[PDB]
């Protein structure tokens, strides 16, 4: 069984980057605006079995809004995203929330303040209070540093499965195969490798 | 594929096909879902798509199709309604109304298609915003009448009224003009007497139905704006606080209403009202105690179990209790008969405060802060809450979060390791907890000591020993520093340290010792007052920290270094004087052993150590002694430096060595560290290395360029080149750090600046883009900031070397070279502030690039760039104005005035720069006011473009009307003329001016906006 | 879980990247503990690496005798190599991997252990 999760929030807040990090492990530095919605299945392994989210990552730019609240129909949960380095994005949280709960009247929702890795934070900790009267969970997160990146999904999983002690668990690790490289491909591997060697790894000043 | 058929409007709409596409989208997956999504968006976006709405609503078997049909109508109603022929408006109203009536009368549809009904209701509300009451005066009377005919209709009417109240009062500010918002609010206000009558009647004649819940939901909204008499002069408080608290279906919403009631604007001198305010609270607490849980109940356990809606209920109770009591607890404090109510309410909060849920804890902690702050000031109040405060001490002490300073944490394997990253999201929490605990300690310092000291004893005896317990306690003890008397502090800290030393002896193994080490370090660092009074113990502390700098546990080591500097920041005077019974100031002892002390530390830890020594050395105000100390401190790096300079100068080969590049980098970093804490006092050390340092900057620069030549741009990624550039960056950082704190600016100009510029400018100018360091721009900003006024030719030289080449890096997109971008506009800003003459000497072509550069800046979304972009523009206009009537000013306005007006309007109106609205408005106001005040001497028009002697005001309006007409061709001429009339009039009142701009931004989003809206006052 | 039948020969913190040849860029695949595991029944040594917090597998492959660790041009603390059969995402698949460590010492220790594991697998 799987749950529909809608992800909403202003353009540039890091919605798609957040999801990608969870799908592939990657951090995408480019801002390519989402067009309407992109749907991605996302599975987590837990002590209560596997939980699957069908993530509806929606567009935050009005010009690219597509079906808008039409995306929210039959959502079973949601994440509302803002950017702690842009105050206008927090100011718009009540607008997103409004449009969301008009369609989805009783669903668990996490509010996420993204980009906490950035030094000059604009939306102070103390200012973030919108979630209280609306019963939203709140987390400071960073898709870039992975700070709290698992928290929104762990909470939603707990609320949807209805078990507060649910935890992520290590997925089983099957014995991997023994393959010998194809004699016919060894010339090409040499080439593909050399391009990889001579492309610099990103963020060489990071701790890892 | 077949699905694209719905996009051909030359044919009739195949509803079956539509439903298949929608279903493929909502219930499908993969490529098919994606294709379906694109099709639907194109369908939705077809501007005649609304014409199919009725057909869809009539024939579809898919509620999502109908939902989408209604989204198409909403878009039309919100944006193009007044474009429509009148009969299409009547038709649309009629079938939205009919569909709602229809769906409410079929019980099955009403039961199972709530999403569609809700959507239809909202769509209706959009029509009301356009049409009501002026062209629909009977809407409320008829809604009220229809409500009696059917339970379903009555319920749905409540949803409609809720949505209307939201759209009119809660969400109108950004979506409507000021005039239209006033019109609708007044209209709702005028008919609310009857709306309320229905509401109240429904609530009297029902218990816990969906009609009741719907009615209460609407009431929550009304409470945002209705006059208090509707609440206090009817029986409604009794109903909310008794009847509706008893059933759980109504309890959730009622409690939220009561919270909002507690925020109503209410007369303060009326005993009747006061009694009413007391009574509903009394009633409410009584219902909780008898229908939900008693005051003794374990709310921590209940929240954790997370049954049904319990978590949200507990949250909402916390919100209710904190909101009410912060406002009204004084109502309960003097009358003996109300004392039990006051305390029980607070006992519930004490129980709520034990819940494990950070965000809820913050909500309760905010209340406690409000309470204890009041008890700290207000006569005769604190005794009332003595027992509550005593329980609160325990809760806070037991839920202390890890301070910033404590760098060890327990991993998933039960090992005590250094943290991977900062716990940035608990910084505010720690501060909040400390604030409350400090107040609580002041309120009863005996109770606080007793609690801490006995909790500590149960750690030593073993009964309550754990890492969690020793930690929270230790953090709590450190956090209350400042609250006790020196005497009591003395005895207290002494007892605490003894007990923690005992734990350290008794608890063996690496994990235990790390925990306890971290805890003692935190505590002792928190009590400098004690250290200052107790030299022998201070000396012992510092020596132990030095021992910890040799620890293989990296958390402990790192914290030893932070704790050393934290203590030094507060106790440095005791290191610089010679203490009784010592043969030398302790700073001398530290410097002598620096090699041994720091031998096992990582470089950045060594630099921190050296920085700490600089703090102390700067306490010595005899210059000879200070310089001597400085000299001694820098002995190791200066000897390393001297040997490196002799090698380098003999032959640029040895510097290729990566081991040498690292050594150099760490010498400069050590200098930076000491400069940071010594500031102006660092100059003699800077002078010892300055000339050789700038020569090194040149030699390394040549190597970088050579390597890029031999290897390509990819060289800039290599460890060698990154290492070489680190040297350059640290050198730039050292000079910046020094100049930013310098007090002798004559020496800066006479000794430092010419060789700096000579070494850095041309090198920047003549490297390829990827090899230019943005730190050069950063260094120059500080140079200009501090001495720009003294070096006008120097400033000119800076512009010549960096302006055009940096602009050409950053003017192809908004993302490449992000640091250069940010530092570029900071430099232009300070040059424009301090050395405007530099821009006057530019050749006209280059000055044009400057204007282009500024306008480019405000098209960024990056706030760093945008903000400076707008400030530069503002400052430039001021600088030009300051010159007065001279040829440069006149040519500036002739060439650039309208470019600044148009570019500012562009970012104001494009929806992609909303973050800069305030400063955009300020600039626009400045620009318009220049003409309004006749501060522009020459005509802004040219030749016979317009009649001779035509005033610049008339031409400005003409220009703007024409600009807006072409840019927003859907506006009427009258909307445009009215807008500019209002705007130009208001060019001396920023708040009003901004409101007029915001009204304009609303009107450009639709057709038919009322031009009289701009008369709002 | 499927790791009780194995001995941990070496563990180190690392960041794993995979090369997207189309985009011509390295993309992170995961950060966490990279482990060298020897099956007690087959004596075959594998790399198994899981992401912090989610514990999802970001590498699962035999340390084949034919693999060779190569420097990356940008780093003195990383290795790049070609893997013909990784099952982290399930179906066996070929990748060019880069793995980076906190220090050069760590990177050098990895290589030493990697090559040891290769000789074990050769047996
Ligand atoms: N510093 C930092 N940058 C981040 C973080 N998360 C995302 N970004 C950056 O922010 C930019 C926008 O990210 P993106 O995921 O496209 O945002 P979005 O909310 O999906 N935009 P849209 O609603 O238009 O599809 C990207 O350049 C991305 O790299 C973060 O945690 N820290
Ligand atoms: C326990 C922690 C520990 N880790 N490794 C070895 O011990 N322990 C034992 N002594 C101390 C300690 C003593 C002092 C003294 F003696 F000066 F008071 C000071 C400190 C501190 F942290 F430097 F203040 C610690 N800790
Ligand atoms: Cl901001
Ligand atoms: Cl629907
Ligand atoms: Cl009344
Ligand atoms: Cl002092
Ligand atoms: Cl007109
Ligand atoms: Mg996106």
């Amino acid at each position: 069984v799987q749950f529909k999760l809608v992800l909403v929030g202003d353009g540039g807040t890091g919605k798609t980057t957040f999801v990608k990090r969870h799908l592939t492990g990657e951090f995408e530095k480019k801002y390519v605006a989402t067009l309407g919605v992109e749907v991605h299945p996302l599975v987590f392994h837990t002590n209560r079995g596997p939980i699957k989210f069908n993530v509806w990552d929606t567009a935050g730019q009005e010009k690219f809004g597509g079906l808008r609240d039409g995306y929210y129909i039959q959502a079973q949960c949601a994440i509302i995203m803002f950017d702690v380095t842009s105050r206008v994005t927090y100011k718009n949280v009540p607008n997103w929330h409004r449009d969301l709960v008009r369609v989805c009247e009783n669903i668990p929702i996490v509010l996420c303040g993204n980009k906490v890795d950035i030094k000059d934070r604009k939306v102070k900790a103390k200012s973030i209070v919108f979630h209280r009267k609306k019963n939203l969970q709140y987390y400071d997160i960073s898709a870039k540093s992975n700070y709290n990146f698992e928290k929104p999904f762990l909470w939603l999983a707990r609320k949807l499965i209805g078990d507060p002690n649910l935890e992520f668990v290590a997925m089983p690790a099957l014995a991997p195969p023994e393959v010998v490289m194809d004699p016919a491909l060894a010339a090409q591997y040499e080439h593909d490798l050399e391009v990889a060697q001579t492309t610099a790894l990103p963020d060489e000043d990071d701790d890892l | 594929g077949a699905m694209e058929g719905i996009l051909d409007f030359s044919n009739d709409l195949d509803i079956a096909l539509l439903d298949q596409v929608v279903s493929t989208f909502y219930q499908g997956s993969g490529v098919q879902q994606k294709q379906a999504q694109e099709i639907l968006t194109k369908f939705q976006d077809n501007p005649d798509a609304w014409q199919k709405a009725d057909q869809i609503l009539q024939f579809s078997t898919n509620p999502q199709s109908k939902f989408i049909a209604l989204s198409i109508l909403d878009k039309l109603i919100t944006r193009k309604w007044k474009l429509l022929p009148n009969d299409h408006r009547i038709g649309i109203r009629n079938f939205v109304v009919g569909m709602i009536i229809s769906m409410c009368q079929d019980d099955e549809v009403f039961k199972t298609q709530k999403n569609l009904i809700n959507k239809s209701d909202l769509t209706l509300v959009q029509i009301l915003k356009q049409e009501w009451p002026q062209n629909w005066p009977e809407f409320i009377p008829e809604l009220i009448g229809s409500s009696s005919s059917s339970v379903n209709v009555c319920e749905n009417n409540m949803i409609v009224l809720k949505l209307l109240s939201e759209e009119v009062f809660d969400f109108s500010a950004e979506q409507m003009t000021q005039a239209k918002a006033l019109h609708l609010k007044n209209s709702m206000s005028k008919e609310f007497e009857q709306i309320f009558k229905l509401c109240f009647q429904v609530l009297e004649q029902g218990s816990s139905s969906s009609l009741i819940v719907a009615t209460l939901e609407s009431l929550l909204r009304y409470l945002h704006w209705i006059p208090y008499r509707y609440i206090y002069e009817t029986n409604i408080l009794e109903l909310l606080s008794t009847k509706f608290m008893t059933s759980p279906d109504t309890r959730a919403i009622t409690l939220k209403c009561l919270t909002e009631v507690s925020n109503l604007k209410i007369p303060q001198d009326n005993d009747l009202i006061k009694r009413q305010t007391v009574l509903f609270f009394q009633n409410t607490l009584q219902q909780i105690a008898t229908s939900v849980m008693p005051v003794t109940a374990d709310l921590k356990a209940t929240y954790a179990n997370a049954n049904g809606n319990d978590q949200s209920f507990l949250q909402d109770l916390a919100m209710f209790l904190t909101t009410y009591l912060a406002r009204n607890r004084a109502l309960l404090e003097s009358d003996e008969s109300l004392r039990e109510l006051l305390l029980n309410a607070h006992q519930y909060l004490i129980q709520l405060s034990k819940i494990e849920e950070r965000e809820l804890f913050k909500t309760t902690l905010d209340y406690w802060h409000n309470l204890v702050a009041d008890l700290f000031y207000e006569p005769l109040k604190k005794h009332i809450y003595e027992e509550i405060c005593s329980q609160l001490r325990l809760v806070i002490i037991e839920n202390m979060v890890r301070p910033e300073e404590v760098l060890v944490v327990e991993n998933d394997e039960g090992e005590i390791v250094r943290e991977f990253v900062k716990e940035s999201d608990t910084i505010q929490l720690y501060k909040s907890e400390r604030e409350v605990l400090v107040y609580l300690t002041h309120l009863n310092v005996i109770d606080t000591e007793e609690i801490m000291i006995s909790k500590l004893a149960r750690q030593i005896d073993g009964s309550e020993w754990s890492w969690h317990n020793i930690n929270t306690l230790s953090w709590a003890i450190g956090s209350i520093s400042g609250t006790m008397s020196e005497d009591t502090e003395k005895r207290f800290v002494v007892t605490v340290i003894k007990d923690l030393l005992d734990l350290c002896v008794k608890k063996r193994g690496k994990d235990n010792k790390a925990v306890v080490a971290s805890d003692i370090m935190y505590v002792v660092g928190q009590y400098p007052r004690f250290l200052k009074a107790h030299w022998n113990f201070l000396r012992t502390v510092i020596l132990k920290l030095f021992e910890f700098m040799h620890e293989t546990h990296e958390g402990v080591q790192d914290m030893a270094c932070d704790t050393f500097i934290k203590i030094v920041q507060k106790c440095k005077y005791h290191f610089v004087i010679q203490q009784p019974r010592e043969s030398e100031p302790f700073i001398q002892t530290i410097i002598r052993d620096i090699q041994k002390t720091t031998a096992d530390l990582q470089p950045q830890q060594v630099h921190t150590f050296y920085k700490a020594c600089g703090i102390i050395i700067s306490e010595e105000r005899s210059v000879a002694e200070r310089n001597r100390l400085l000299s001694d401190l820098m002995q190791l790096p200066n000897m390393a430096w001297d040997t490196i300079v002799e090698q380098s100068t003999a032959n640029p080969t040895l510097l290729l060595d990566s081991e040498t590049v690292k050594i150099i980098a760490n010498i400069i970093k050590t200098n930076v560290a000491v400069c940071t804490s010594m500031g102006a006092d660092f100059y003699p050390q800077l002078g010892h290395i300055y000339y050789n340092m700038l020569q090194l900057y040149r030699a390394v620069s040549s190597m970088i360029s050579a390597q890029v030549a031999a290897e390509g741009l990819i060289a800039t990624k290599t460890p060698k080149v990154r290492g070489l550039r680190t040297i350059k960056k640290e050198i730039l950082k050292l000079v910046e750090t020094y100049i930013s704190k310098a007090r002798n600016l004559d020496d800066v100009v006479k000794v430092l600046v010419e060789p700096l510029l000579n070494a850095v400018l041309e090198d920047y100018m003549n490297n390829v883009p990827d090899a230019r360091d943005a730190e050069v721009l950063n260094c120059m900003t500080t140079v200009v900031e501090k001495v720009g006024h003294m070096i006008p030719q120097g400033v000119i030289l800076i512009l010549q070397s960096v302006f055009e080449c940096t602009l050409d890096m950053i003017n192809k997109d908004f993302t490449e070279y992000p640091e250069h971008r940010v530092e570029f506009y900071k430099l232009l800003k300070v040059i424009n502030e301090k050395s405007f003459a530099a821009f006057l000497e530019l050749p006209p072509a280059a000055f044009k690039l400057f204007v282009d550069a500024i306008c480019w800046a405000f098209k960024h979304n990056n706030r760093d760039v945008e903000v400076n972009g707008l400030q530069i523009a503002l400052d430039l206009v001021k600088n030009i104005e300051r010159m007065g009537n001279v040829p440069f000013a006149n040519e500036f306005h002739k060439n650039y005035f309208f470019i600044f007006v148009s570019e500012t309007f562009f970012v104001l109106t494009d929806s992609d720069h909303k973050s800069g609205f305030s400063k955009q408005a300020l600039l626009l106001m400045k620009l318009i006011s220049l003409v309004y005040d006749n501060k522009i001497s020459v005509p802004l028009y040219q030749e016979a473009e317009v009649p001779q002697g035509t005033s610049n005001q008339v031409y400005l309006s003409q220009y703007l009307a024409n600009m807006l007409s072409n840019a927003f061709p859907h506006l009427t001429s009258e909307q445009i003329a009215s807008f500019l009339s209002a705007l130009t009039k208001q060019c001396k009142d920023l708040v009003v001016f901004k409101g007029t701009l915001r009204d304009f931004l609303v009107q450009i989003k639709e057709v038919g906006g009322d031009p009289t809206d701009y008369l709002f006052a | 879980t499927a790791e009780e039948d194995e001995e941990v020969l070496y563990k180190v913190r690392a960041k794993l990247f995979r090369f997207d040849k189309d985009a011509k860029e390295w993309k992170e695949r995961g950060t966490g503990d990279c482990k060298f595991l020897k099956n007690k029944k087959t004596n075959k040594v594998r790399i198994l690496m899981r992401r912090d917090k989610t514990l999802k597998i970001c590498a699962n492959h035999i340390i084949a005798p034919e693999y060779t660790l190569k420097p990356n041009v940008g780093s003195d603390r990383s290795w790049v190599y070609a893997c013909t059969a990784d099952i982290a995402e399930g179906e066996a698949e070929a990748f060019t991997f880069a793995i980076r460590f906190g220090s050069k010492e760590n990177a050098d220790k990895f290589k030493e252990e990697f090559e040891k594991a290769q000789e074990i697998n050769k047996k």
